[PDB]
């Protein structure tokens, strides 16, 4: 019951700060409009940086140095990756401390090294592929050993990041799916780059081996009856969580690959999910503008809330180095959460 | 054991038919085979085909 | 435990007078290791 009180305190009068971004001051001036979006938001591994990209085209990055974003510098940058094209996915390159990979639904993958002394985001390199190929998702092996780029259909590329991003291998999606017109919806890496978990739209789930740089199909299981939205992994490495649009959220055992626990209070589709860095609490953002916080070990609801028709598409992410979580606010504005006197659950 | 009430309710009510055909989008191959089974069941159950009145 | 043993001695240790030592000869159980058969009706029921 300690975790329930902790979450309640994290939802209190204080212990909360508004992330002061461009959209925040925009709403402050125009309220005291059509909300663009938040395409994606992804931390650095060491828990001391953050990056995200709205629909306008501008990607913000913060260098966390304070709790309530007091002394946190902010490198705002205009619509990068072209003037017409906007960013859709980014990976933070766990190898170094500054590099970033960004994709813009085009045939060009941009590698930019963000600098913190100035506000200059200088394009370091651009990678290109076949002219028709339209990739939109990039990922980094959590050891910084492989890079993955995926299309909505009929292309999957793996580069070796060590040897100057030499194109290592590729694969046609129709060889992985073997169904009628499947479109990969979400990808994820295993803890320590050894396997790639892919969730198609027709419902299937595939596990590809990427040991020595040669992709191969290990297995395919008919997990869900609708498109798979998100795929997350437990940090301790014992189970991986699958959330779908048919209203189900399962947790699969890693050693044996069989369903072990099911979330049953759900009655709506899932838009995203996330699990804390301690592998203890599981946050589900359903489609009825509502968030839930479940317990991983037992599987019973321990906290609920209600978005109340503010920023229809929400986002949730748990810090990789503290028990804090960034959650969307009212009008596409981010809202930090903490307790200001508890860095981790154990200290509580 | 949960399909037969649904099959009867759509056997003699108007809009539940459209509602059920809307919600078939979600269940897996097992529900499909069992649904086809109970359809053949109802189609073969012993009962009169023509109305009691006449040749209607 | 000492209190319980005192109150048990009070009644004259009658709680240990009855013990019910079994004297049967236990035989090794028999397990059905056969499966049931299938009728002539290939399908489910006569009508189909």
């Amino acid at each position: 019951s300690v975790t329930s009180k902790y979450l309640q305190s994290t939802f209190s009068k204080g212990n909360t700060s508004h992330i002061e971004d461009k959209r925040f001051i925009h709403v402050s001036s125009r309220s005291h409009i059509t909300p663009n979006e938040i395409l994606s938001l992804k931390f650095h591994v060491s828990g001391s940086s953050m990056a995200y990209s709205r629909m306008d085209g501008s990607l913000t990055v913060w260098f966390i140095k304070d709790a309530s974003f007091d002394k946190s510098v902010e490198v705002y940058i205009p619509d990068c990756c072209g003037s017409d094209k906007l960013a859709t996915d980014l990976s933070w390159n766990p190898t170094s401390l500054n590099q970033i990979a960004v994709v813009s639904n085009s045939s060009e993958i941009s590698l930019l090294l963000i600098n913190e002394k100035s506000l200059t985001a200088s394009k370091l390199r651009t990678l290109s592929l076949g002219s028709k190929t339209k990739v939109n998702t990039c990922l980094y092996d959590p050891l910084g050993n492989w890079l993955l780029a995926a299309t909505k259909s009929e292309k999957i590329y793996l580069f070796d990041v060590k040897k100057d991003h030499s194109s290592v291998c590729s694969l046609n999606i129709s060889d992985i799916s073997q169904e009628d017109n499947d479109v990969v919806y979400s990808l994820a890496w295993s803890n320590g780059g050894s396997h790639i978990f892919i969730g198609f739209k027709s419902g299937y789930l595939a596990i590809l081996k990427a040991k020595h740089g040669i992709l191969e199909v290990c297995t395919k299981i008919k997990a869900h009856t609708g498109p798979i939205t998100e795929i997350k992994m437990d940090p301790w490495g014992r189970n991986f969580i699958t959330g779908s649009i048919d209203g189900n959220c399962y947790v699969w055992n890693m050693k044996s690959l069989c369903c072990e626990l099911i979330i049953n209070d759900l009655n709506s589709a899932v838009t995203t999910l996330d699990v804390c860095h301690l592998g203890k609490i599981l946050g589900i953002c359903t489609e009825d503008e509502m968030v839930y916080f479940y317990d991983l070990n037992s599987g019973n609801l321990l906290h609920s809330k209600s978005l109340a028709n503010y920023k229809t598409d929400p986002v949730l992410k748990f810090y990789p180095d503290k028990s804090w979580y960034i959650m969307s606010g009212k009008n596409d504005t981010l809202s930090n959460h903490f307790v200001k006197n508890e860095k981790n659950l154990i200290t509580y | 054991a949960s399909l037969v009430p649904a099959v009867k309710q759509i056997e003699n009510y108007d809009k539940v038919s459209e509602l059920v055909v809307y919600t078939t989008k979600y269940f897996n191959d097992f529900a499909y085979d069992v649904l086809q089974f109970v359809l053949l069941l109802r189609l073969t159950y012993n009962r009169p085909a023509v109305q009691f009145d006449g040749v209607n | 435990s000492d209190e319980k043993f005192t109150t048990a001695k009070i009644d004259g240790f009658k709680e240990f007078q009855n013990f019910r030592i079994s004297k049967e000869k236990i035989p090794p159980p028999a397990f059905d290791e056969t499966f049931k058969k299938f009728t002539f009706i290939k399908m489910g029921n006569k009508l189909i």
